C-alpha cells in the first residue's frame, strides 16, 4: 500500500513501511507560512534525533531500558496485537520522560567515546 | 528486558488546523495565483482504521469561508466605484398600463450623473428595480445604498459561474475522508480512506434550498449540531435531486455611458416586448415525494405519533426571508411559500422571483455592490440537493430559516478532517546498543 | 500437527558435496527462524548452523564455515543446506530444527523448538 | 578551481571538487518563495540520502549491483573518458529504477542490524 | 542550569550542556524572512558539520593537528581557566584555516574509505 | 543621569527619577460631542 | 569583487528567444516603475 496504508496494521508490520511516510512529511503569506512551519518541525525532529545518537537511520536501538511502569504488556502482544494508534494514545503521559532519558544516554556515550578514542 | 528503541515514519496522526492549498482544473473564481490540480489524484483506503469526525467542529469550513470572502473582494476591487451615482433621482412607473404582478417594480428615473469632463454634466434615464430605489418624501428616490455605503460597480467582463475548487493539504498533513454511507456528521466513521486532496466543490451562493450540491448515498440524511437546540439550523440531504427552472423572460437592453475617464456606468435600458416576472417551475409531484422522505426522516427523530408541518419564513430582509441566487449574473430572490406549506399526519409549482441590482452579500455592512444588467432572456436550470430548516406540543414546525453561508459550505466538507502525521515514537523492542 | 521431514543423498566420497532439504508443515514457516544439529553415530549432539526468519542472515560453527550453505525459501516452506568437502568427520543424521532465534520483536527462544526426524549423511 | 570548474572534467577528477560544488547548494514575496523552495529541494536531497543509508557522506558506497543493462561501459572507460553531463544524461531513464532499488537495500539492512542486535 | 547557563563556566563544564543550546537553535513579510533565515543559518552549520566527517554529533574528534601557533595554551589551562567566550575571541583569526583543514581532511579519509571497500 | 555625552550640547539627557511625581490633569467641561454624515457609509464627528 | 569560473570543455547550448530572465527583468521594470510613481499627484482635477 501508500501513505498511510498501513496505519490499521499491527505494529510490527508497519514497520516495513516507514520510509513511505517519510517520503511524504517533506513532499498567499499564509501558504508560506504554511511550508516554513513544516520545515520548521521536520528539523525539530531531525534535531531530535541527532540529539539521541540516531541520526539518518528509521529504526535506532538505545541503551535506555523499559522502565516497565511506562506499559507492562508483553513484548509479542504490543507487537501482533496492537496498532500505532493505539499505541501512541497508551503512553502519551510517558513521552517526555522517555525523551529526557534518551538524551542523557547519549551524552554519556559522547563523553565515553571521547575518553576510550584519548587512549593512546 | 526489553529496551526503548525509537522508530521514523509511524503512521500516526493528531487533530489539526493548517491552512491548505487550492487545486483547479474571466470568471470571477478564477485564480491565478492557485496551482493546477493533479489529473489522477490519489486515495488509499486506509482498512481496520475507525476515525472520530465532527463536522460542526471542521476547521476546513472557515477557511473555505475566508478563502471565498478574500477572492470575492480581490475579483471585485479593480473595477468602478460609482460615487457620482448616488444622486437624487426623478422616478415614475416604467408601464402605467400594465396590470401584472410586475407593476411598479420596474422605475423610469432621471438623474444628472457625471461626465469625462469635470466641467460639463449630462441627463441620464435609466431604468431600476423598486428593490434598489427608496423614496425620499414624479416623485423623488436615492439608491438604498446611499444610507449605507459607497458602491462599487462590478466589472461587466467578470463571470460569476462557479468553479470547482479542490482543497490539498500541506505535506506533513493529510485529509481523511469518511466514505461511511448514511454517515450523520459526527462519531467514527469505518470505511476511513486517506486522501491528498478534495474532490472539486463548487462555490455555489445560495439559501434556504441548496443547488448543485451532492446527493446522499442511499436515503435522505438529516445533520444538526443539537436537534434538541431549536436555535441550530439543520442540515437535509437529499439522495435524489429536484429540477428547478428560472426564467427572467423580458428581452432587456442594456445601455452604457462614460462617467469619467477611464471609468463607465453600465444600466438598464429599454424592454422590449412584454414586461414579465421572473419565476421558477419546480414540479409539484417530485417536490411532494421529496418533502414526504424528509418528513419521515424527521420522524425518526421526533415521533410516529407527531405531526410535521411546514411553513413560510418569518418576516425579515429579503436577503434572509426567500431563496436567493445567481442566475446569469443577474441575482434572484424568491419566495417559497409554496414549497413549505404542508401539515403532514401519520403539474407544476410556481415561485414568483424580484431580481434586485443593489447586493449586500456575506451579511456584511457597507460592501454594497452593483450587479451591471444581464442583456437578453436568462434561463437556468438546477439541480435541488439540499435543505436548509430550522424549528419553531403536538406539532413541531419548520421553516427554510438560512442566511449563514457556512452552512451550504459545511454540507460538503463534513466528510473529510484534517490531521497532522507525528512520524516519531518509541517502543519496546529486545535490541541493546552496542555499549562502549 | 506441526512436522518436519528431511529429504537428501546417501553416501558421498570425500571431495564432493551433496545438498540436504527439510520441508516444513503445520506452523507458519516464515514466523520461525530454523538451524541444523547433527549427531555422530556414537556421539551426543552438537550445533551446525542457524539461519533466522527471513532468510538473509545466517551463522555458522566453525568448522563448516568455509564448506556449508544455509539457505531457505519462505514461499516453498523448504530449508535447504549445501554441504561442500564432506570429511570422514561430517557422517551424522542431520536434524532440521525449529528455534535458536528470534527477530527483535519476538520473545526470545534460544532454544530448539521442534525437531525433524533427521536423515543420514555417511561420507 | 572553484565552483563548477570541473564539469567538463572526467569523472573520476571531478570526484575531487564534491565539497565546493556542495557548499554552493545552500549558500518581495516571490524572493522568499525562492528561497523556501531552495530550502525544500536541500532537505529533498539530504532526506533521500538518508533513507539509502548515507546520511552526511559525499560518497557512499551501496550493496546494489549494476544491472549492467543501464549502462555497459568499461569501468575505465566512464570514469576517465567521460564527464558527468554526458553519464547523466546516458542513465537518465534508469534513474527511478536505481532510487527504488536503493532504498529496498537499506530497509533489509536495517531489519538485518536489528535482528544482529537482539542477539543476547 | 538552562539556555546559556553554563557561558561563564570553564569551558570543560560547559561541554555537557552542549544540547541545551542545541534545542534553542531551531526552537509580517519581515518576521517570516527572519524565520527563513534562521533555517538558512541552522542549515548552513549542519552541513558544514556533514562535510568534516561528523554528522549528528555534538563533540566530535578529527585528524587535525593542533598547529601550536593558533595557541600555544597548556591543555588544562584551556579547559579549566578559561570560558568560551574568551576562548572564541582568543583563536578567532584562525578560524577560516581551521576550517579548511577539516574540509581536506575528511576528503582524504573519504578516499581512502572507498579504497580500502574495494578491496576484495 | 544618562547621556550619549555630556560635553556636547547636542546631545539630550534622559533622566530616570528613582521616585516617581503624580501628576493630575482635568478637563472641567462637560462637552457635548454631535455627529452628521458627510458620504455615504461616512459621518464627521465634532464638537458641539 | 564578482567571480567568473571559465569552464572547460563545456559546450552549452544557448538559446535567447527563450530566456526567462527577459520576462523576469520587464516584470521588475514595470512592477518598479509603477510603486516608484504611485505615492505622487493624481491630477483628476485637470480633466476640464
Ligand atoms: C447549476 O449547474 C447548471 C449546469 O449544470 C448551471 O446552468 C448553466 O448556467 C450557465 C450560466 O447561466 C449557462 O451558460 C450560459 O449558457 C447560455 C446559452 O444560451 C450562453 O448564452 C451563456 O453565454 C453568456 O455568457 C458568456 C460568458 O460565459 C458570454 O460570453 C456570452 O456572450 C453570453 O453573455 C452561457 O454560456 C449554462 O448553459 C447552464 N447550463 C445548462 C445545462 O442550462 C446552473 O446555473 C447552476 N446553478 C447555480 C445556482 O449555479
Ligand atoms: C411570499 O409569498 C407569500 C404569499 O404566498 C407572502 O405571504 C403573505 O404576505 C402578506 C403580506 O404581503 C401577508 O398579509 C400574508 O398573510 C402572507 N401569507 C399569505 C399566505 O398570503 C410573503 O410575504 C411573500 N414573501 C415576501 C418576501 O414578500
Ligand atoms: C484487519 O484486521 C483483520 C483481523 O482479522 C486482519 O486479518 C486484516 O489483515 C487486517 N487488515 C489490515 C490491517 O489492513
Ligand atoms: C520506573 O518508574 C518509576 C517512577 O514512576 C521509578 O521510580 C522506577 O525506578 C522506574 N524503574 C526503573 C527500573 O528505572
Ligand atoms: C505474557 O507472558 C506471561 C509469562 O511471562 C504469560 O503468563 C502471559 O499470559 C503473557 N501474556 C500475553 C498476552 O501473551
Ligand atoms: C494521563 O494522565 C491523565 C490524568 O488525568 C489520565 O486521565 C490519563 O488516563 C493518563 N493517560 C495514560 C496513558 O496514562
Ligand atoms: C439636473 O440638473 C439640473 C441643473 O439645472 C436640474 O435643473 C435638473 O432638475 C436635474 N435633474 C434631476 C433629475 O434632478
Ligand atoms: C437607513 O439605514 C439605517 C441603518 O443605519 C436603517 O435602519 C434605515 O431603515 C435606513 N433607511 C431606510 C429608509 O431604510
Ligand atoms: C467502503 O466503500 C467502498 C466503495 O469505495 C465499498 O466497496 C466498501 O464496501 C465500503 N466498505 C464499508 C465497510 O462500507
Ligand atoms: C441533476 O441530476 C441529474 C440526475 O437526476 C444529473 O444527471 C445531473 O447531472 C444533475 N445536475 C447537476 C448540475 O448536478
Ligand atoms: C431515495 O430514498 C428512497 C427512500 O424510499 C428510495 O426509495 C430511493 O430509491 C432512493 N434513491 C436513490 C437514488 O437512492
Ligand atoms: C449522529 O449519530 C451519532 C451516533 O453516535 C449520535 O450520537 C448523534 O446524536 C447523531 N446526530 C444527529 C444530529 O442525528
Ligand atoms: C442540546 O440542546 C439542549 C437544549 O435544551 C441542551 O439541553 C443539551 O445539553 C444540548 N446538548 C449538547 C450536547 O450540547
Ligand atoms: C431581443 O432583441 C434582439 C434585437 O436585435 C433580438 O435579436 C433577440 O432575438 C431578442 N431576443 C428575444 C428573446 O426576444
Ligand atoms: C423614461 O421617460 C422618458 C420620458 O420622456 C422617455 O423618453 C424614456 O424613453 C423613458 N425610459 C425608457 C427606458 O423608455
Ligand atoms: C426544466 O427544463 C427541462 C428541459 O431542460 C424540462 O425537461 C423540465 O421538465 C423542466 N422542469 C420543469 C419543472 O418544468
Ligand atoms: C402529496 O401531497 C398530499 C398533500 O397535499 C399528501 O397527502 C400526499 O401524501 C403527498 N404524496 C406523497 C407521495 O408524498
Ligand atoms: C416508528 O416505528 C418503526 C416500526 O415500524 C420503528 O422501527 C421506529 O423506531 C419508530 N420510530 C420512533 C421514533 O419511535
Ligand atoms: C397553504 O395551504 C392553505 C390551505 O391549508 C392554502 O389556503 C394556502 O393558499 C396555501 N399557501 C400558502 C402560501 O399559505
Ligand atoms: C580538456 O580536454 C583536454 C583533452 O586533451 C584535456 O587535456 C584537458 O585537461 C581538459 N581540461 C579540463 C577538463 O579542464
Ligand atoms: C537487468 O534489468 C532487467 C530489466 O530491464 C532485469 O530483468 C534483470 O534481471 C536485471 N539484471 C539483474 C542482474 O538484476
Ligand atoms: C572493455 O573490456 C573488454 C574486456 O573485458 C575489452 O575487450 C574492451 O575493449 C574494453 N573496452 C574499453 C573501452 O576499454
Ligand atoms: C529514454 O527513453 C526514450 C523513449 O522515447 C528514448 O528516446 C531515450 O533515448 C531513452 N534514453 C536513454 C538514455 O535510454
Ligand atoms: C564563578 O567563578 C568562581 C570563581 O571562584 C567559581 O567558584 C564559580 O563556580 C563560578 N560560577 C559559575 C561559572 O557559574
Ligand atoms: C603552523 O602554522 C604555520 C603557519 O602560520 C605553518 O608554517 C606551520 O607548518 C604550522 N605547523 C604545523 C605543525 O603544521
Ligand atoms: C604548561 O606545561 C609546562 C610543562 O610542559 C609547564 O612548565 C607550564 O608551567 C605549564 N603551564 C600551565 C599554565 O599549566
Ligand atoms: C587578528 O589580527 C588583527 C590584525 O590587526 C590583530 O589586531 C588581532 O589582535 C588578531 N587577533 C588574534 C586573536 O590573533
Ligand atoms: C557611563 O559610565 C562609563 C563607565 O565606564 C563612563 O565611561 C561613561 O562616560 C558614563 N557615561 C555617562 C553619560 O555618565
Ligand atoms: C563628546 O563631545 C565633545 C564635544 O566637544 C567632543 O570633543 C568629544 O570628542 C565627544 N566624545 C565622544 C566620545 O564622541
Ligand atoms: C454632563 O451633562 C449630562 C447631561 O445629561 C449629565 O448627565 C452629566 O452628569 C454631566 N456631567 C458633568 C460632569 O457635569
Amino acid at each position: 500500500d501508500g501513505f498511510l496504508g498501513a496505519a490499521g496494521s499491527t505494529m510490527g508490520a508497519a514497520s516495513m513501511t516507514l520510509t513511505v511516510q517519510a517520503r511524504n512529511l517533506l513532499s498567499g503569506i499564509k501558504q508560506l507560512q504554511a511550508r516554513v512551519l513544516a520545515v520548521e518541525h521536520y528539523l525539530r525532529d531531525q534535531q531530535l534525533l541527532g540529539i539521541w545518537g540516531c541520526s539518518g537511520k528509521l529504526i535506532c536501538c538505545t541503551n535506555v531500558p523499559w522502565n516497565s511502569s511506562w506499559s507492562n504488556r508483553n513484548l509479542s502482544e504490543i507487537w501482533d496485537n496492537m496498532t500505532w494508534l493505539q499505541w501512541d494514545k497508551e503512553i502519551s503521559n510517558y513521552t517526555q520522560i522517555i525523551y529526557g532519558l534518551l538524551e542523557e544516554s547519549q551524552n554519556q556515550q559522547e563523553k565515553n567515546e571521547q575518553d576510550l578514542l584519548a587512549l593512546d | 528486558n526489553l529496551w526503548v528503541t525509537v522508530y521514523y515514519g509511524v503512521p500516526v496522526w493528531k487533530d489539526a488546523e493548517t491552512t491548505l492549498f487550492c487545486a483547479s482544473d474571466h470568471n470571477v473564481w478564477a485564480t491565478h495565483a492557485c496551482v493546477p490540480t493533479d489529473p489522477n489524484p490519489q486515495e488509499i483506503h486506509l482498512e481496520n482504521v475507525t476515525e472520530e469526525f465532527n463536522m460542526w467542529k471542521n476547521n476546513m469550513v472557515e477557511q473555505m469561508h475566508e478563502d471565498i470572502i478574500s477572492l470575492w473582494d480581490q475579483s471585485l476591487k479593480p473595477c468602478v466605484k460609482l460615487t457620482p451615482l448616488c444622486v437624487t433621482l426623478q422616478c415614475t412607473n416604467y408601464a402605467p398600463k400594465l396590470r401584472s404582478m410586475m407593476r411598479g417594480e420596474i422605475k423610469n428615473c432621471s438623474f444628472n450623473m457625471t461626465t469625462e469632463l469635470r466641467d460639463k454634466k449630462q441627463k441620464v434615464y435609466s431604468l431600476f428595480y423598486r428593490l434598489d430605489v427608496v423614496q425620499i418624501n414624479n416623485k423623488e428616490y436615492r439608491l438604498i445604498n446611499c444610507n449605507t455605503s459607497a458602491i462599487t460597480q462590478a466589472c461587466p467582463k467578470v463571470s460569476f459561474e462557479p468553479i470547482p475548487i479542490h482543497y490539498c493539504a500541506p505535506a506533513g498533513f493529510a485529509i481523511l475522508k469518511c466514505k461511511d454511507k448514511k454517515f450523520n456528521g459526527t462519531g467514527p466513521c469505518q470505511n476511513v480512506s486517506t486522501v491528498q486532496c478534495t474532490h472539486g466543490i463548487k462555490p455555489v451562493v445560495s439559501t434556504q434550498l441548496l443547488l448543485n450540491g451532492s446527493l446522499a448515498e442511499e436515503e435522505v440524511i438529516i445533520r444538526s449540531e443539537n436537534i434538541t437546540n431549536n436555535a441550530k439550523n439543520i442540515l437535509v440531504q437529499l439522495n435524489t435531486s429536484v429540477q428547478i427552472n428560472c426564467t427572467r423572460p423580458s428581452n432587456n437592453t442594456v445601455k452604457s455611458i462614460r462617467i469619467g475617464p477611464g471609468q463607465a456606468f453600465y444600466y438598464f435600458g429599454d424592454v422590449l416586448g412584454h414586461v414579465r416576472m421572473a419565476h421558477c417551475n419546480i414540479s409539484k409531484a417530485t417536490w411532494n415525494e421529496t418533502l414526504g422522505k424528509v418528513v419521515k426522516q424527521l420522524r425518526k427523530h421526533f415521533g410516529n405519533n407527531t405531526i410535521i408541518r411546514f411553513a413560510q419564513s418569518s418576516g425579515g430582509d429579503l436577503e434572509v426571508t426567500t431563496h436567493s441566487f445567481n442566475c446569469g449574473g443577474e441575482f434572484f430572490y424568491c419566495n417559497t411559500s409554496g414549497l413549505f406549506n404542508s401539515t403532514w399526519i401519520s403539474d407544476s409549482l410556481i415561485l414568483p422571483c424580484w431580481i434586485k441590482q443593489i447586493i449586500n452579500m456575506w451579511q456584511r455592512i457597507g460592501q454594497a455592490m452593483y450587479a451591471p444588467p444581464i442583456q437578453g432572456v436568462i434561463r437556468c436550470v438546477s439541480n435541488i440537493t439540499g435543505l436548509i430548516l430550522t424549528r419553531d406540543s403536538t406539532t413541531e414546525t419548520f421553516r427554510p430559516g438560512g442566511g449563514d453561508m457556512r452552512d451550504n459550505w459545511r454540507s460538503e466538507l463534513y466528510k473529510y478532517k484534517v490531521v497532522k502525521i507525528e512520524p516519531l515514537g518509541v517502543a519496546p523492542t529486545r535490541c541493546k546498543r552496542r555499549t562502549v | 500437527e506441526v512436522q518436519l521431514v528431511e529429504t537428501g543423498g546417501g553416501l558421498v566420497q570425500p571431495g564432493g558435496s551433496l545438498k540436504l532439504s527439510c520441508r516444513a508443515s503445520g506452523y507458519t514457516f516464515s514466523s520461525f527462524a530454523m538451524s541444523w544439529v547433527r549427531q555422530a553415530p556414537g556421539k551426543g549432539l552438537e550445533w551446525v548452523s542457524l539461519i533466522n526468519d527471513r532468510g538473509g542472515l545466517t551463522f555458522y560453527v566453525d568448522s563448516v564455515k568455509g564448506r556449508f550453505t544455509i539457505s531457505r525459501d519462505n514461499s516453498k516452506n523448504t530449508l535447504s543446506l549445501q554441504m561442500h568437502s564432506l570429511r570422514d568427520g561430517d557422517t551424522a543424521v542431520y536434524y532440521c530444527a525449529t528455534g535458536g532465534m528470534s527477530s527483535a520483536l519476538q520473545s526470545s527462544k534460544y532454544y530448539f523448538d521442534f525437531w525433524g526426524q533427521g536423515a543420514l549423511v555417511t561420507v
